[PDB]
RNA sequence: CAGAGUGUAGCUUAACACAAAGCACCCAACUUACACUUAGGAGAUUUCAACUUAACUUGACCGCUCUGACCA
């Protein structure tokens, strides 16, 4: 064997479910560009019927003229009218939940338009650290089957993850306090991979405090500052 | 009366002439060239210098070309230049920014073609 | 001249890619890839094309071998909907589909990660990302279908 | 039969391996740029330049001249970038050139140039002209102080004269106006030669002003050594150098 | 075909150096190139590859 | 319709603010790229080190990778409890067939 | 980002105007 | 927290001065796209003191990179 404690750790992500809202500039460069849209377009089949329309009330009330009854029940301004009611009738869905004005921290229904890391709490030599999840290696067995591992041995959970490739994206290697360090105990070797977290959720069983949903903003409160410094390498904030 | 240096006609560009104006353009700056078919620099105007710099917000710009044309049209005719050939690439030659230069160069004075060498 | 030092100063056919004239799919090794592909499919022809222009683009700027950019044939589909107190449907909607193909190759193993997590992360809102390995299906799905041919085929069945 | 190459032949240090993986020109600029550079380094083989290039001497120009002047980089550099960064601050500047409207004040220009590069320019051009291989034997110096000549047409117009350009003889029918920056206590010297009139000797020259012991820039009152004689270049003989030295 | 006018050879204006069905030897300085790749001497003087 | 001179200044300057805006994205996300393959690089010296039976399997392509498919972002979340309203969808994509 | 590359518009010489709408999916989700 | 090395924007053994250069890079138009080309865009000497010289040399001061301490 070897002094150092071969760990695997999984970097498990919720990545952001809406879209990021437009900053000030992309806002104006939105306007540019759907107002240039609009000048350089053909009319469309909307708007050559408004036109035609137009006109027709013209020639049903200057030239006295016209030689048909029916026409067109609806108009495309009238038609206009409809759309715009049925739009208001419905209600979007929340974009900024409950979680995100309680600041629920455990749910993964907040900052939907961020990207979350799965943090655990670990006990450590009766000492309360924030860890990202990590299992030990076993023989006859990858590293990242180590974090594939990890997942299924979470707090009561059905969630389902995609891992990508089978190399480690991140490693953090600590040693013991002079106490408890031993020459066949060193330390200790994390390797994190990360995975998407597809579709599932800690159960309400499993919901017991023991975890957090965070960004990697907010991810320093958690971690340490040298574990921190480790994690913030291969957590992307695109 | 002088030869000029006829031939090189499978290759680009030309060597038969006296004066060419060879024309610099980098991510930065422009420079503009008067050099003697030996490969001597007559005279030079570039963006590069503070003569020039301290009245262009841009060095790189349509105006920054035209800029350097007048200036070098002037410098020409102090050092005698009256006459030079340009050997623009087709994509060089069509751009706005080299016919401004030319302008400037012929408005200023020079001729962008030589007269014939005299054989007899 | 052959005997001379200067022998050979003016070779340059070896310095190109040798063209001398329907394309063979690589599989990848251990430790890369074959060819992909890598799908993009919007509701919005716009935004499909963005992608696939900021997918070609980035490949580039990571010297990933962009073997192919193409666009998939459009499907078109009619959206209609049961009226008010009536068992008629009628037509409201017609919603076209457009796909835009991105064909890499040589993509290392290692290095697969961080690509798929840039693609991914910046895919628009209404863009579908599917990155497939390429196959001769995929290539004759582009093709027209050829009815006399099967009717031919049919015989001998 | 064959034989070795004498050195490093062209093309050698491109990998043939990763052909696939290089990076291609993709550019007729981009590898016109490249050839230029290649053309311009000594090769072991026969060339162009070996045959046709005029044959320097290895040693380098001596520099008879004045010292350069004495320059803060660091403050020159301050000041410079401070007035790019006003230029740009104004928006009529940003509008005028957007819309190619702008342009440089040539005065302005060239006042600059004479303090700046000018002396560079003047000892290139210079050079060009043949006037260090034949008035020094190829010894070169800077032309530091700034000299201004012109001869006077009529009563109103000057005819000035610069580095190359041409004056009748005509013109030049009566001795030049001169003017420069001198201080007070300096003693200056200003001759002016024909490199090319001379119609026995091929390598003589005829001295056609010295003035002497100019005190500061009052050549009115510095010893006419040799007085003015007007350019007299015999018809037929072409186009002559006159040379005026400080 | 071939090389008329080896290096070192004077040659006097018009004559021809060398004759080739494809592009072997290029024109120089002072070499003219005839409509069927013919390099000839454009000056007088002597003949350097 | 042609912009006016105030128009076509403002077109003019928002482009050029467009300019320097997408310089510093492309500068976050190719300084992102760099970090990540830093990290990874770094991480899998490392294990080399630790136990190269490890590495050899690490750097080894994953056959469970492709396909890999992801859907973009909405605009807003589903709703928990909303009903779509009754319909059909009839493709309506032409066939084109080659004879001759 | 998902705004990296989504501000756009359609890049032809002849097109009729398009107009900006909602897609409701099937589970409330807009796009 | 200490000990070493280290220093122009992304790269460069660019920078004699006449000058902070060349390339890489970003947007738009052309291109299915890429590429090319055109027309635009953003930039650096870590900071002071020493023939005032000095991006360069010696000092401090900052940032960086390693080696230990600390570390779950
Ligand atoms: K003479
Ligand atoms: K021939």
């Amino acid at each position: 064997g070897s002094p150092w404690r071969l760990l695997g750790a999984l970097c498990l992500q919720r990545p952001p479910v809406v879209s990021k809202p437009l900053t000030p500039l992309q806002e104006e460069m939105a306007s540019l560009l759907q107002q240039i849209e609009i000048e350089r377009s053909l009319y469309s089949d909307h708007e050559l019927r408004a036109l035609d329309e137009n006109q027709r009330l013209a020639k049903k009330k200057a030239d006295l003229h016209d030689e048909e009854d029916e026409q067109d029940i609806l108009l495309a301004q009238d038609l206009e009218d409809m759309w715009e009611q049925k739009f208001l009738q419905f209600k979007l869905g929340a974009r900024i939940t409950e979680a995100d004005e309680k600041n629920d921290r455990t749910s993964l229904n907040r900052k939907l338009d961020r990207n979350l890391v799965l943090l655990v709490r670990e006990k450590f030599g009766d000492q309360d650290v924030w860890i990202l999840p990590q299992a030990e290696w076993q023989p006859g067995e990858t590293l990242r089957g180590t974090a594939e591992r990890t997942l299924a041995t979470l707090s009561e959970n059905n969630m389902e993850a995609k891992f990508l490739g089978n190399a480690p994206c991140g490693h953090y290697t600590f040693k013991f306090p002079q106490a408890m360090r031993t020459e066949s105990n060193l330390g200790a070797k994390v390797f994190f991979f990360k995975a998407l977290l597809l579709t599932g959720d800690f159960s309400q069983a499993g919901n017991k405090g023991h975890h957090v949903w965070v960004t990697k903003d907010e991810l320093g409160d958690y971690l340490k500052p040298k574990y921190l410094a480790q994690v913030r390498r291969f957590v992307s904030d695109l | 009366v002088a030869r000029k240096e006829r031939g090189w006609r499978t290759v680009f560009p030309s060597r038969e002439f006296w004066h060419r104006l060879r024309v610099i353009r980098t991510q930065h700056h422009v420079e503009a060239l008067v050099e003697h078919q030996n490969g001597k620099v007559v005279v030079s105007a570039s963006t590069r210098e503070w003569a020039i710099k301290k009245h262009l917000y841009s060095t790189r710009n349509v105006v920054a070309c035209e800029s350097i044309g007048r200036v070098l049209a002037q410098r020409c005719l102090e050092a005698g230049i009256n006459f030079m050939v340009y050997q623009p690439t087709p994509w060089e030659a069509a751009s706005d920014s080299m016919k401004r230069l030319q302008s400037a160069m012929t408005e200023g004075g020079v001729v962008l073609r030589e007269p014939q060498r005299i054989y007899e | 001249y052959k005997t001379k030092p200067t022998h050979g100063i003016g070779k340059y056919k070896h310095l190109i890619k040798a063209e001398e004239p329907v394309r063979a799919i690589n599989l990848g090794t251990d430790y890369e890839y074959g060819v992909l592909n890598i799908h993009l499919t919007a509701y919005d022809m716009t935004l499909a094309e963005s992608y696939a222009q900021y997918v070609h683009n980035l490949c580039n700027s990571l010297s990933i071998k962009v073997e192919e950019s193409y666009a998939m044939p459009t499907k078109t589909i009619e959206v209609l909907q049961l009226q008010d107190q009536g068992s008629k449907m009628l037509l409201d909607s017609v919603l076209t589909t457009h796909e835009r193909v991105v064909q890499i190759s040589g993509l290392s193993a290692t290095f697969a990660e961080i690509f798929l997590e840039i693609i991914q992360s910046s895919l628009p809102e209404g863009v579908r990302l599917s990155v497939k390995e390429h196959t001769e299906e995929d290539f004759k799905g582009r093709f027209k279908a050829r009815p006399e041919l099967e009717e031919l085929l049919a015989k001998l069945k | 039969r064959r034989t070795p190459p004498l050195g490093p032949m062209p093309n050698s240090d491109i990998d043939l391996s990763n052909l696939e993986r290089l990076e291609k020109y993709r550019s007729f600029d981009r590898y016109r740029r490249r050839a230029e550079q290649e053309a311009q380094a000594p090769h072991w083989w026969r060339t162009y330049r070996e045959y046709f290039g005029e044959k320097t001497d290895p040693k380098e120009k001596i520099d008879i001249g004045l010292p350069p002047p004495k320059v803060s980089r660091t403050q020159q550099l301050l000041e410079r970038k401070q007035a790019i960064q006003e230029l740009r601050a104004n928006v009529e500047e940003e509008r005028a050139a957007r819309l190619r409207t702008a342009s440089v004040p040539l005065d302005a220009v060239r006042a600059e140039w004479e303090r700046t590069c000018g002396p560079y320019h003047k000892q290139r051009l210079a050079e060009y002209y043949g006037l260090y291989r034949d008035l020094f034997h190829g010894a070169t110096f800077v032309p530091r102080v700034p000299l201004h000549v012109a001869y006077a047409v009529g009563e109103d117009d000057l005819m000035p004269v610069y580095c190359g350009n041409e004056v009748t003889p005509t013109e030049a029918a009566q001795a030049p106006e001169v003017t420069y920056e001198a201080e007070e206590g300096s003693l200056w010297t200003l001759l002016l030669t024909s490199l090319d009139g001379h119609l026995l000797e091929p390598d003589a020259e005829y001295l056609h002003w010295l003035l002497t012991n100019i005190p500061g820039n009052r050549v009115a009152e510095g010893q006419v050594t040799c007085p003015y004689l007007p350019p007299f270049p015999a018809r037929g003989s072409g186009i002559h150098r006159l040379a005026f030295l400080l | 075909q071939g090389i008329k006018k080896m290096e070192g050879h004077y040659v006097h204006a018009g004559n021809i150096i060398a004759t080739q069905r494809h592009f072997r030897w290029h024109p120089g300085a002072h070499v003219g190139v005839g409509k069927n790749k013919c390099l000839y001497a454009l000056e007088e003087g002597i003949v350097r590859y | 319709v042609e912009l006016t001179f105030e128009e076509t200044e403002r077109r003019a300057l928002l482009l050029k603010k467009w300019s320097l805006y997408k310089q510093q994205e492309r500068k976050m996300e190719r300084d992102t790229i760099r970090a990540m393959l830093e990290a990874q690089q770094e991480a899998l010296e490392e294990l080399q080190l630790e136990s190269p039976k490890l590495h050899a399997e690490a750097i080894k392509r994953d056959p469970n990778l492709f396909p890999f498919e992801k859907e973009g972002p909405h605009y807003t979340p589903p709703i928990p409890n909303y009903q779509p309203p009754e319909g059909r969808y009839n493709d309506i994509t032409k066939v084109y067939t080659q004879v001759e | 980002d998902s705004s990296r590359a989504s501000l756009t518009r359609v890049h032809r010489q002849a097109y009729a105007r398009l107009y900006p709408v909602l897609l409701v999916k099937q589970d409330g989700s807009t796009i």
